[PDB]
Order: C-alpha cells, then structure tokens, then sequence
C-alpha cells in the first residue's frame, strides 16, 4: 500500500516462494531435528542448473 | 504437532535394543587410516574396517565374531590351530606374544605356507 | 562380499557424467554504434 | 553408479599484445575445465518389535 | 480512507466480528455483572475446535 503516497510497485521475476518450516522428531531417548528456515532470514535461489 | 487447536501430552514408550550390534562406526584420528577389508583397532574398537576413510571420515567396523582369513601375520611367530590371537597395534599386525598387546580372537587354521590363518573373532574385551 | 572391494576399480563400475553447463562467454563488439569506421589497406 | 564423474573440456589463451614491428609474439596456452563430481548415499531405518 | 496518501487496505479474512458487552443486574444489596469485552481489549478467536 501506499506508504505516505509512495506507489511501491510489487516485484516480479519472482515466479514462487517456499516455507520450509523445521522438523522435529523424539525418538527415543535421542531427539533428532530437521533444521528449519531461521525467523527473518530468507535465501533467494536460482532453480534446478 | 504445532497450532494444534487443544493441548495434549505424550508419553515415551522405552526401548533398549536399538540397532543388530553386528557393526560399529568409528571417526578416524589423524595418524589413522583405513582400507576396504582389512583389520583394524580404532577407538577400542578391533573388526573389519569394511571401506576406505583415510581420516576423518567415518568408517564401519564390522564384529559379527565369525571366523575371517586375516593372514598379516608376524611369521616369525608359529601360529597353531587353536591358538589365541593378539592385535599389536604398534606393529599393526597379529601375534601370539600378548604382554600389552590386545586379545582379538582364537585360530582355527594354523599358519600354513602363505601365512594364511583363519580365526575366529573374540568379542570386544 | 562389500560394495567397497569393487570401489577401485573404476573400470568395472559403470561410469556416467555428471552433465553441467560448462564454457567461456561469448565476448560482444560494443564499441560499435559509438564509432564511425573508415576501412581503408592504405592508411 | 556411486559416484557420477565430472565433465572435461578445453579453452584457449591469447591477449593480442601490442606489436612493435621488431618485437617478437608471445604465444598462447590452453586450459582444462572439469565439472564437479556427484555422489549418491544410503539412508536406512526399521524397526524391532 | 486515505491518510496523509497512505491508502491503508481493508483487512480481510475476517468472517465476523462480535461485541460481548456485559450484562449488569442489581439483586437486592447486591449488584451482580457479567463483564463484558473490557474497553479498548480485542480478541482474535478461531472457530470451534
């Protein structure tokens, strides 16, 4: 929306975003994770070359 | 499960038993190096070193306690049927002097010509 | 009879590449449009 | 297979220097380009009961 | 509307909203009341389960 009337235009070239959230898993006595996607940081990625 | 719309518990249903025992992975130091079928003694650890790791990989140390043709033997040393085998690591190699040396197994087949002996594997005392 | 004796020999093993886009760039004349060009042997 | 091998291919060097008329040319040089090896594990697991 | 050129947007995925006022009632001596949403308190509720 239009900060202070600043028209900022959406960006593109962007064709899809992912989540992938952690995953956790208690096995046992020994508990095994899946590092997620930190809070706040994201990774720009070149697909499949 | 995260979101869930009501609170729950779980409870751990305990298990000992957690894998066959029959191999044991072990993280090579820097004066340690392993090849593909070959006997080794790593972190306390005697067995068959079944791959290659040269260091810092990690490597499957296999134990099953079966009887293995091994030969690396000290020749100088006659190894008779029934025997007890030792590992001197300083060496590298079998023997039958124990004094320090670690306890590895029993022979079965006596040194013949090509210093081929077979012998069964004790457990790892 | 481990996977691990047969390592080595790399002949025995099939072998397959792992195709990947390798080169150089291709290198463009930009200049053009700026300069007028006068070709003449005789210079 | 186990492990996949990399790619090979070949370049050449050459700078067109500026040549005095007596001056004698500097040659070029060629160059191997190797691609990357790829390899494929194991994952296992199971159960006892 | 528009503040200052700030077009701020209508929030949306908003189903319904409620006003749970109290209810006050004077029984003899005493005076009983189900308090309602105390003044300027909003509670965002996910539906039924």
């Amino acid at each position: 929306h239009l900060l202070n009337g600043s028209m900022y235009p959406s960006i593109k070239n962007i064709s899809t975003v992912i989540y992938y959230d952690g995953w956790e898993v208690t096995v046992g006595k020994k508990t095994y994770s899946y590092k997620g996607v930190t809070p706040g940081k994201g990774y720009l990625i070149r697909p499949k070359r | 499960f995260k979101g869930q719309p009501t609170p729950s518990t779980i409870t751990q249903i305990t298990r000992a038993k957690i894998s066959d025992g029959k191999s044991v992975r072990v993280i090579l130091s820097e004066g340690e190096s392993t090849k593909t079928q070959q006997f080794y003694l790593i972190n306390g650890f005697f067995g068959v070193a079944m791959q290659d790791g040269e260091k810092g990989d990690e490597v499957t140390l296999q134990i099953e306690q079966a009887e293995y043709e091994t030969d690396n033997i000290v020749t100088s040393e006659a190894f008779e049927a029934g025997k007890l085998i030792y590992w001197d690591n300083t060496a590298k190699k079998f023997t039958t002097t124990s004094a320090s040396n670690r306890l590895v197994g029993r022979v079965t087949d006596g040194k013949d010509s090509n210093n081929v002996i077979w012998f069964i594997l004790l457990p790892q005392q | 009879m481990t996977f691990s004796s047969t390592s080595n020999l790399k002949e025995l093993l099939r072998k397959v590449v792992l195709d990947v886009e390798l080169g150089r760039e291709q290198v463009q004349l930009l200049y053009k449009p700026i300069y007028d060009s006068i070709a003449d042997s005789n210079l | 297979p186990q492990v996949m091998d990399a790619k090979w291919a070949l370049q050449g060097n050459c700078v067109f220097l500026e040549h005095i008329e007596g001056e004698e040319i500097k040659f070029g040089t060629i160059n191997a380009e190797n691609g990357p090896v790829a390899r494929i594990q194991t994952y296992a697991t199971g159960f006892e009961y």
